[PDB]
């Protein structure tokens, strides 16, 4: 009697995954005239209100 | 922000065996014959970056 098995196995898999986001905001102001506290007060560069 | 990520796993598994008799008779005779085999392959690799 003669009798023989063969048997091969292999497995892959490769998971890739990437994500970038970016914002980016910006505010400049231009005020001219005023001396007195007032204009003081409005050239809080800190709200354009 | 970037991310990278790569798992992958293996394996294999391989058996065999064989049998033989043969006897003649005539004087009886008996001869007996036993073969085994396995063979088994595992692998594993992981790789994450951030």
């Amino acid at each position: 009697g003669v009798s023989v098995g063969k048997c091969r196995g292999i497995l892959n898999e490769i998971k890739d995954r990437n994500k970038r986001d970016t914002m980016v905001e910006d505010l400049v102001v231009l005020v001219r005239g005023g001396a007195s506290e007032h204009i003081t007060t409005l050239a809080y560069q800190e709200l354009p209100t | 922000a970037n991310d990278l990520l790569s798992k992958v796993k293996k394996d294999k598994s391989d058996s065999f065996g064989v049998t033989i008799g043969i006897g003649p008779a005539g004087s009886p005779l008996l001869v007996g014959v036993g073969v085994s085999h396995s063979q088994d392959t595992s692998f594993l690799n992981e790789l994450n970056k951030y």
